[PDB]
């Protein structure tokens, strides 16, 4: 299946460069150009430039010209954005997308790359169970989670039983605290009956602070 | 450049209901060597990369869904879903790629459905966190709708104001119902003051509020 | 202008 995998989430200082890559997999990657579009806010996208794999030549928007580098190594089917002088104004997903030629649609996107300008350092996270009890039980369904709490910058990804388990999550958006660090909940909802044969372990990534911590949460 | 205007900014309908949106640019999109718009659609489901939908105004994407149909010539484009489903609910993008590429501002799709108030749950702290010196105290409202809900806390009965925060979910894709957390947080010297803790929620599927509480250390 | 940069470019 084609895919394209781009780098993960990082946290750069304002005046920094930051670059960014995107693997192409399932397809030989000199047969499309490829795309960079940012997102801000999880909705605005705007674009900033195409690269041709084979030769690697790249045309730019105006708004990101000597801004942004595009560049590709083709022996490892990778491609670089380089972004240069960050502002906060720089924060944002962004997604690379193939494109087969000048006519067509962006017809795949890589999952996006989120980058965050701050002068906030990097913080991890504390990860406490948000354990079922009897306040916990809706008609012989019970509740558990994993609070993720003081964590910098966005994103946090939580997943259950490394990924085995999906029904039933709700992940929340994160809040910004006073302090100027996020919290976020992750929640599921189990039967009652199986809280003692059935093990829930969130697993909790916070990249930009190194932590990986998986967390057991069991009935108080 | 070529700028892109989406209306509306965001619909709610029902599963099984038609509906359309509009993608105006500030010039023609129409590429003279081909003949072709360039205008491509695309589906943005919640935490999820941009899908292609549409390219050439009208032309479906190999394996998008035959509801979706995109129309439309010179500078005026329509994306219509014939018979919306819940897995529907999305922003979706138009994107003129004659010139300098642009995107319209997306137009977001809601799905309405029946009211459905929450399953409220409690959590005190974690002994954990407790050890630390700070308790945060988790109420959540599982799969309700409309999203409109109201949180209050109480400690022994006493409104609590400036110390909790809450969000709300993306709609869910199978079920167009939302959840929301809210977090209590308290010095551990503040939570060991009290023993009853209380969520209150408010909700329309509910006549009156509904409260889970627990007792500390019980 | 940009059309015509996109139409040498591809």
């Amino acid at each position: 299946e084609v895919q394209l995998q781009q780098s993960g989430p990082v946290l750069v200082k304002p005046g920094a460069s930051v670059r960014m890559s995107c693997k192409a997999s399932g397809y030989t990657i000199t047969d499309y150009y490829l795309n960079w579009v940012k997102q801000s806010h999880g909705k605005s996208l705007e674009w900033l430039g195409v690269l041709n794999p084979y030769s690697g030549g790249s045309l730019y928007s105006q708004t990101f010209k000597g801004k942004a580098t595009l560049t590709v190594d083709r022996s490892s089917s990778t491609a670089y954005l380089e972004l240069n002088s960050l502002t906060s104004e720089d924060s944002a997903v962004y997604y690379c997308a193939r494109q087969l030629g000048r006519g067509n649609g962006l017809d795949y996107w890589g999952q996006g790359t989120s980058v965050t300008v701050s002068s906030v350092s990097t913080k991890g996270p504390s990860v406490f169970p948000l354990a079922p009890s009897s306040k916990s039980t809706s008609g012989g369904t019970a509740a558990l989670g994993c609070l993720v709490k003081d964590y910098f910058p966005e994103p946090v990804t939580v997943s259950w039983n490394s990924g085995a388990l999906t029904s039933g999550v709700h992940t929340f958006p994160a809040v910004l605290q006073s302090s100027g660090l996020y919290s976020l909940s992750s929640v599921v909802t189990v039967p009652s009956s199986s809280l003692g044969t059935q093990t829930y372990i969130c697993n909790v990534n916070h990249k930009p602070s190194n932590t990986k911590v998986d967390k057991r949460v069991e009935p108080k | 450049n070529i700028m892109m205007t989406q209306s509306p900014s965001s619909l709610a309908v029902s599963a099984g209901e038609k509906v359309t949106m509009s993608c105006k640019s500030s010039q023609s999109v129409l590429h003279s060597s081909d003949q072709k718009n360039y205008l491509a659609w695309y589906q943005q489901k919640p935490g999820q990369s941009p899908k292609l939908l549409i390219y050439w105004a009208s032309t479906r994407e190999s394996g998008v869904p035959d509801r979706f149909t995109g129309s439309g010539s010179g500078t005026d484009f329509t994306l219509t879903i014939s018979s919306v489903q819940a897995e529907d609910l999305a922003v979706y993008f138009c994107h003129q790629y004659l010139s300098s590429y642009t995107f319209g501002g997306g137009t977001k799709l809601e799905i309405k459905r029946t009211v459905a108030a929450p399953s409220v749950f409690i959590f005190p702290p974690s002994d954990e966190q407790l050890k630390s010196g700070t308790a945060s105290v988790v109420c959540l409202l599982n799969n309700f709708y409309p999203r409109e809900a109201k949180v209050q806390w109480k400690v022994d009965n006493a409104l609590q104001s400036g110390n909790s925060q809450e969000s709300v979910t993306e709609q869910d894709s199978k079920d167009s119902t939302y959840s929301l957390s809210s977090t209590l947080t308290l010095s551990k010297a503040d939570y060991e003051k009290h023993k009853v803790y209380a969520c209150e929620v408010t909700h329309q599927g509910l006549s009156s509020p509904v409260t889970k509480s627990f007792n500390r250390g019980e | 202008s940009f059309k015509e940069e996109l139409d040498k470019y591809f």
